[PDB]
RNA sequence: AUGGUGAA
RNA sequence: GUUCUUUGUAAAGUGCCUUCGAAGAGUCGAGUUGUUUGGGAAUGCAGCUCUAAGUGGGUGGUUCCAUCUAAAGCUAA
RNA sequence: GUUUGACCUCAAAUCAGGUAGGAGUACCCGCUGAACUUAAGCAUAUCAAUAAGCGGAGGAAAAGAAACCAACCGGGAUUGCCUUAGUAACGGCGAGUGAAGCGGCAAAAGCUCAAAUUUGAAAUCUGGUACCUUCGGUGCCCGAGUUGUAAUUUGGAGAGGG
């Protein structure tokens, strides 16, 4: 070739990349349970059926729990904004229970809301207040 | 709104309206270059059909070709050369005279950062195209190509030349069939 | 097709507007004045030449009754 | 040679009825970027520390005013007459007179600019209006049917 | 007396073999009509309605490789299905097309469709060929010579 | 396949050629010639030379009348 | 003339694609839950082969949402129909098994 | 001629029900 | 034959 | 893993009930002159002439039935 | 107002910020296109939807989420491999040319517009400039933009409310 016998001529040297070996011995990223629990000797499929999980869930052509309760452990473990509250203390105050004279009401229900979304944010609001 | 009014109105295109505003224009775009910029799409309804946004880094270039290869990449193919910084999206018809055919072909520019952020336009950008038209990559292009779904189009699917070379030279392999 | 094309009061408003507004077209200028004179008959067969197939011609001419009937009485 | 729907413009409102639109529509401005801009400041300087009801304005969007036209919401449209495409507004006189929208087309497309922040605008409509312009707005929907539709009746004819 | 018109249609896709048999047979015919397109049925008389016509040849395509021709009459025409694998002519034809039915009506058909009116539009004096009709294993074959 | 309706089709649809001159007609109808006798019916051979007999034959009936 | 010489060097590849893939797509099984399908033309339908997706009908009758199908790692097609009871069946049986052997981490 | 507009038009055009953002205020 | 270089 | 901040009558999702509900034209198609193919139902394309429809339109199967929704665009392996 | 002012259009500048050319070219995408040679002379078949030439890209390209294939107890984006198969089919049936659906596998991922009004408020973006935690954020000014920029929707429907 005519490019690459000038770069083994020249003094410049040539840009030498040895990565073959991390073309296989690859790191699992995505899970730290499984980080601790896999065996790098063992290949992708072995280590799935050493863990427990299914490494394919359809009828693979050819031919062929320590760790999966640990992931079951992992398994087993909103406000509203001070107007919303303070326009919520208005209309409690002025009718009480009375959403449909709640939502007839013109000056303090502006946002011409349903019962139902009155009522729900009421809920909410008794909860975090009387 | 307006443009099933204007979709409509596209379709009667020898009717008395639209026949007056041909003979008019056809007289006009004679008078201005061969490839020249007008500022607004004369079909708009068509121009959004075929991804215009009437924001900045859209441009409309009017362009006038011969009668008697196909015309509409071919006038794509000129403003192409022109304006070489933008990038071919479609064009349209618009007119047409007994001598001459008009086209007014839409380009996007990939530099002018109002189309570099928004993620709707922003795949113009990407170098893989460079002169659509040129490559036959436009609606036009792809049409000439005989690229569809169907029967029809079973030697010439996914490239003509492809399925020549696959079809023309032959496959061993290490166990022979 | 159970999204057929169902009639729609605003297309069909606007199809009829736009059907008036624009006028007519030379062959249909043509058309109309061929139905008064030489017939149903002789205006399908010029309808067919100048359109793709007979199908077409026929609606066409069907349209045009239509457009001739409504604009003379009412 | 004009096809009658072309030049149904041009036959435009005369001088004195133009004058009093304007003198109508102006009192319709939309609040100009900068003015609405500062009154958000003062809705924030004041409601972030310690009622009002739906303005009326000018409707100047085409989509717009095809839609208010056979919702039916407008109640008089300014059309302009010279439009770049004039087949985007071709249609519209007609939508109006079939619909009974009383309209008028008014002369300059960037006189319709001015009293709607824009450069141009191609067609104006107003939709709604305060009290006290009512009885204003109505005898100016008389006037400019008397005007404008009553003396070019003839106006869908003659190239 | 014999005063008749043929009207030679087709449907959507005709090429080589079938439109030189198309082509060809509408220039031997003086009296025939070239059309340009057609698809489906009903249709076909309302098409003789317009040019008077008193014969129709109807090719339909159907699976790929065969064909499927149907002749037909204008006003209350039995037609019959078919599946084969200018000047003035002579008609000659067989003893088995008048052995049934079956044979002597389509025979008739061939007679007036396939031949000609003398008084023609494009109509000339001078004879040039020959119409072989005959039948062999339930099928019929023609070449002009 | 009945044969009452194809009778039926016998009586409207056939043209009398019969009170008409042959100028009218101009169809030889070559009877006799059944054909099934034809040798070699998948070698198209005597099928090639017994047609064109038939055709050529049908010109002489017809020559006396033109 | 193409020969392939790489016949187990791309096996090797694809190989190692399918462990990077596991390396990044850590506690899942590196492709989708696939329907059952019955083959067309009377030649194969005896035979029943594994489908491109599901369908909203299967899905809806399982008791998940489409776009929350998808999520979950199921193969969703949209155009595929529900003609056949038996397939349609077989099809619902394989999700609800396949819903019950899932454990779908949380966001936290 | 302007033959169609002529018979005035009555319902509008579409029948699409008008949503709640064009009551309570914005 | 394709493409190019030269030329009283 | 470790925190710092999360707000606004904010942003969605799901089931039921109620009222509506627009989808690309000098394009589809038609005739013809060339090109494309081993293409028989000129396949595909281009040139030129004319040029549609909305309980629509395209493609296939023996009188119906099945199948998709063109004339806009993006996208890894 | 025989002033003046809106726009639209055409200009301008050694202004500010950019960008396009050329090289390489195995692969890919377009465009253009021979002849020696094969059947007997050569118009097709045949060299050949080749070579040369021209234009354009990238790490791949192209293709692609059906206006698809089918005729079945239906399949379901595209690409590639195996097979279908030297089969259907075409070819002075001859030099011969030569697919495709299905099936097995490789790899798998879907979505964005245009479409009917934000109309109780262009909710959007460019640029300049001032700072900041600078592949950017914020304030302010300017321009674009209603001949429509944002949000909401793309038939798998969807939206309005309850």
């Amino acid at each position: 070739s005519v490019r690459k016998r000038k770069m083994n001529r020249s003094s410049v040297g040539k840009a030498t990349r040895r990565n073959k070996d991390k073309q296989r011995k690859i790191n699992i990223q995505s899970n730290p349970i499984i980080a601790a629990n896999w065996d790098y000797s063992l290949t992708m499929a072995q280590n799935y059926k050493k863990l427990g999980l299914r490494a394919k869930l359809q009828t693979p052509a050819g031919g062929k729990e320590t760790e999966v309760v640990k992931k079951l452990e992992e398994l087993a473990s909103r406000s509203q904004s001070e107007r919303e509250e303070e326009w919520l203390e208005k209309l409690y105050k002025k009718h009480g229970d009375d959403y449909k004279k709640m939502f007839f009401d013109k000056k303090l229900n502006i946002y011409q809301q349903s019962e139902g979304d009155l009522k729900r944010r009421l809920l909410r609001w008794k909860k975090r207040n009387g | 709104g307006a443009y099933k009014y204007l979709e409509e109105l596209q379709r009667k295109k020898q009717s008395d309206v639209l026949r007056f505003l041909q003979r008019v224009r056809v007289w006009e775009y004679r008078q201005k270059n061969v490839i020249h910029r007008a500022a607004r799409p004369t079909r708009p309804d068509k121009a959004r059909r075929l991804g215009y946004k009437a924001k900045q880094g859209f441009v409309i270039y009017r362009v006038r070709v011969r009668r008697g290869r196909s015309l509409r990449a071919t006038a794509e193919e000129r403003v192409g050369r022109r304006a070489a910084n933008l990038r071919v999206l479609n064009s349209y018809w618009v007119n047409q005279d007994s001598t001459y055919k008009y086209f007014e072909v839409i380009l996007v520019d990939p530099q002018h950062k109002a189309i570099r952020r928004d993620a709707r336009y922003n795949w113009i950008c990407d170098p893989v195209h460079k002169h659509r038209e040129a490559r036959g990559l436009t609606a036009t292009g792809k049409k000439s190509r005989g690229i569809n779904k169907g029967h029809k189009f079973n030697n010439t699917k996914a490239g003509r030349r492809k399925t020549w070379k696959r079809q023309n030279t032959l496959s061993l392999w290490r166990y022979r069939k | 097709s159970y999204k057929k094309g169902a009639a729609s009061n605003r297309t069909k408003f606007v199809r009829s507007l736009v059907r008036e507004i624009a006028g007519l077209s030379p062959y249909e200028r043509r058309l109309i004045d061929l139905i008064r004179n030489s017939g149903e008959k002789r205006a399908r067969k010029v309808a067919k030449k100048r359109l793709g197939s007979f199908t077409r011609a026929k609606a066409k001419v069907e349209e045009m009754n239509n457009i001739i009937a409504a604009s003379r009485r009412h | 040679k004009v096809p009658p729907t072309i030049a149904q413009f041009q036959y435009t409102l005369d001088r004195n009825t133009a004058a009093e639109t304007f003198k109508l529509f102006n009192k319709y401005r939309p609040e100009t970027a900068a003015e609405k801009k500062e009154r958000l400041t003062k809705e924030a300087a004041a409601v972030a520390e310690g009622a009002s009801p739906k303005p009326y304005a000018v409707k100047y969007g085409l989509n717009h005013v095809v839609a208010l036209i056979e919702n039916k919401k407008a109640k008089l449209v300014l059309i302009a007459n010279d439009v770049d495409p004039i087949e985007l507004v071709v249609f519209l006189p007609a939508l109006c007179k079939k619909m009974g929208v009383p309209y008028a087309i008014v002369k300059g497309k960037a006189r319709l600019g001015t009293l709607v922040n824009q450069k141009t605008s191609a067609v104006a409509a107003l939709t709604e209006v305060r009290a006290e312009d009512e009885a204003a707005l109505a005898k100016l929907v008389s006037t400019i049917d008397a005007n404008f539709a009553d003396k070019y009746d003839e106006v869908k004819k003659h190239w | 007396m014999n005063k008749q018109r043929t009207l030679l249609i087709s449907s959507r896709g005709v090429n080589y073999r079938h439109r030189h048999l198309i082509q060809d047979l509408s220039g031997l015919l003086p009296h025939s009509r070239k059309e340009p397109k057609l698809d489906t049925l009903q249709q076909l008389n309302e098409i003789a309605e317009l040019y008077n016509c008193n014969n129709v040849l109807f090719f339909e395509a159907r699976k790929h490789q065969d064909l499927y021709l149907w002749l037909s009459k204008p006003p209350n025409g039995p037609t019959i299905k078919f599946y084969i694998q200018g000047s003035r002519p002579v008609l000659s034809f067989d003893q088995r097309f008048e052995s049934s039915p079956h044979y002597q009506l389509i025979k008739e058909l061939l007679v007036h469709n396939f031949g000609v009116p003398p008084n023609a539009r494009k109509s000339k004096p001078f004879i040039d060929h020959v119409m072989s009709f005959s039948i062999v294993d339930d099928k019929i074959w023609v070449r002009t010579y | 396949n009945n044969t009452k309706a194809m009778k039926h089709a016998l009586e409207r649809v056939q043209l009398p050629w019969k009170k008409h001159s042959f100028q009218e007609h101009q169809s030889v109808t070559s009877e006799t010639n059944t054909d099934e006798h034809i040798k070699d019916i998948y070698d198209d051979t005597e099928r090639e030379l017994a047609f064109y007999k038939q055709s050529l034959d049908a010109v002489l009936v017809a020559r006396d009348e033109l | 003339v193409k020969v392939h010489f790489d016949q187990a060097g791309k096996k090797v590849s694809r190989r190692n694609a399918r462990a990077t893939r596991a390396a990044k797509i850590a506690p899942r099984p590196l492709d989708l839950l696939r329907p059952v399908v019955r083959a067309p033309t009377v030649k194969y339908n005896r035979k029943v082969r594994a489908g491109r997706g599901f369908t909203l009908a299967e899905v809806k009758a399982a008791g998940l949402t489409a776009a929350y199908a998808r999520t979950i790692g199921i193969a969703v097609d949209h155009r595929r129909q529900n003609r056949n009871q038996e397939i349609f069946d077989a099809n619902v049986q394989r999700l609800k098994e396949y819903q019950s052997k899932i454990i779908v981490f949380p966001r936290n | 001629i302007d033959w169609f507009t002529r018979h005035e038009e009555v319902m509008p055009l579409t029948a699409v029900p008008e949503p709640k953002r064009r009551f309570v205020p914005s």
